[PDB]
């Protein structure tokens, strides 16, 4: 139970840090972020970003070769959901 | 006792700004999403704004975008609503509500459970009207049928601001047949209501009928006698 | 933008009736919906959550149902304190949307209104304005039609109405309608008439006073 949370918090801490050491963007982007699921870099607007499924997932050894996707709008804004929350395509990563 | 308490309401002129507050208690304010809902005087409910923890997830109803700002001070468990460039449609009672969400780690989905706790509400009246006492006019019985049947009389509470006005009859002694009507907003921006009562036509000439009008905002307290006419 | 079509706007019931209020969402909203009761002068209070769940401490006569696009609020046997307004709320997508609402009114027999007309008060005329009030007393149902005529000239745009909440004792409605105009218009015209159209009636009633404050 908790152990999952602990691995998850580990993942977050690690991308909050991983992302400090980054150069400023040279173009219109979507600010880097931890959307509570995966760690995203600065992504150019109107493009879709990819990531290997996050490792805190219990089945990460079976989806290690899979990807999670997040769309960055032409706006320079990541696409949000129905209620405005962090949004993404993790179908590949689901059980 | 989980509670929400709103303050900051009042009269404000169109164009000008107001700040609303919603104090919370009985719970941990930070772990919840907060909403504002308003209701124009004789109308239904309308959702206005919503924030979260971050607060990077703020939404507003179209009609207030770029005009209202929602904020929260977690140090003091308080929700705010900055209202700028106010206008007539903003005139309403404003409630604040609480909503719980839940983040699933495994699935990465966010679940919302709707608005479960509200506040008493607080009134916002947008107007250029100044505090004013009501002019009290009698409405007299007539027929004139001999020795009569049943009759009606009352008081016209006209041209006051702002709401409310309380009306009694014979200092509260008379409560039978009395209909105090809801006030109307006249084209002038001033309010005007009618209070009426039906009485046995025979009791006239003997019983004395006096309406007791009280308009707190202007500290106006009036007693007007209502008598039959001649012609 | 998700629309919440609520039905009906107002209904009629006798204590003990089964009441059914429908809510149709324009977009699939799964079960993210709640029903609300709002007593006069008070804040909404959620009764049903998640479409069909009942809030803790709410009478067992309240039940919600449906999912997706169709939802229903039911009161198995209406109670005297239940005759108030009800709202459905969708929390599936921003912005959040409410239904128009349902005002549940208690039913009684038809009652023609007793009508009275009051000419302007001398003291007001001294001010320069004249208010002619017309009172429709203790009638039912609420639907009523008031028309002003001065010199048999149908008036329009110069009056306002106001209706009291349904009476606790007889369950009737009463309305006041104020036709307002200047001392001048008031002092060049002759006869002022208030014509009332209602159901408990047959022929439209007219109560007329004339200039001379008669």
């Amino acid at each position: 139970m908790d152990f999952l949370f602990e691995k998850w918090k580990l993942y977050s801490d690690q991308c909050h840090h991983n992302l400090s050491l980054l150069p400023p963007p040279t173009e219109l982007v979507c600010n880097r972020t931890f959307d509570k699921y995966s760690c995203w870099p600065d992504t150019p607007a109107n493009t879709t970003a990819n990531i290997s499924c996050p490792w805190y997932l219990p089945w990460h050894h079976k989806v290690q070769h899979r990807f999670v996707f997040k769309r960055c709008g032409p706006d320079g804004q990541w696409v949000r959901g129905p209620r405005g929350q962090p949004w993404r395509d993790a179908s590949q990563c689901q059980m | 006792q989980v509670q929400l308490v709103e303050s900051g309401g009042g009269v404000v002129q169109p164009g000008r700004s107001l700040r609303l507050s919603c104090a919370a208690s009985g719970f941990t304010f930070s772990s919840y999403g907060m909403h504002w809902v308003r209701q124009a005087p004789g109308k239904g409910l309308e959702w206005v704004a919503v924030m979260w923890y971050d607060g990077s997830n703020k939404d507003y109803v179209d009609s207030v975008k770029g005009r209202f700002t929602i904020s929260r001070d977690n140090s003091k468990n308080t929700l705010y609503l900055q209202m700028n460039r106010l206008r007539a449609e903003d005139t309403a009672v404003y409630y604040c509500a609480r909503e719980k969400d839940h983040y699933d780690i495994l699935t990465g989905y966010n679940y919302y459970y709707g608005l479960d706790v509200w506040g008493q509400g607080t009134t916002v009246t947008v107007s250029s009207a100044s505090t004013k006492g009501p002019s009290v006019f009698p409405l007299a019985p007539s027929s004139k049928s001999t020795s009569g049947g049943t009759a009606a009389l009352g008081c016209l509470v006209k041209d006051y601001f702002p709401e409310p006005v309380t009306v009694s009859w014979n200092s509260g002694a008379l409560t039978s047949g009395v209909h105090t009507f809801p006030a109307v907003l006249q084209s002038s921006g001033l309010y005007s209501l009618s209070s009426v009562v039906t009485v046995p036509s025979s009791s006239l000439g003997t019983q004395t009928y006096i309406c007791n009008v009280n308009h707190k905002p202007s500290n106006t307290k009036v007693d007007k006698k209502v008598e039959p006419k001649s012609c | 933008d998700i629309q919440m079509t609520q039905s009906p706007s107002s209904l009629s019931a006798s204590v003990g009736d089964r009441v059914t209020i429908t809510c149709r969402a324009s977009q699939g909203i799964r079960n993210d919906l709640g029903w609300y009761q709002q007593k006069p002068g008070k804040a909404p209070k959620r009764l049903i959550y998640a479409a069909s769940s009942l809030e803790s401490g709410v009478p067992s006569r309240f039940s919600g149902s449906g999912s997706g696009t169709e939802f229903t609020l039911t009161i198995s046997s209406v109670q005297p304190e239940d005759f108030v307004t009800y709202y459905c709320l969708q929390h599936n997508s921003n912005p959040l949307t409410f239904g128009g609402g349902t005002k549940v009114e208690i039913k009684r027999t038809v009652a023609a209104p007793s009508v009275f007309i009051f000419p302007p008060s001398d003291e007001q005329l001294k001010s320069g304005t004249a208010s002619v009030v017309c009172l429709l007393n203790n009638f039912y149902p609420r639907e009523a039609k008031v028309q002003w005529k001065v010199d048999n000239a149908l008036q329009s745009g110069n009056s306002q109405e106001s209706v009291t909440e349904q009476d606790s004792k007889d369950s009737t409605y009463s309305l006041s309608s104020t036709l307002t105009l200047s001392k001048a218009d008031y002092e060049k015209h002759k006869v002022y008439a208030c014509e009332v159209t209602h159901q408990g009636l047959s022929s439209p009633v007219t109560k007329s006073f004339n200039r001379g404050e008669c």
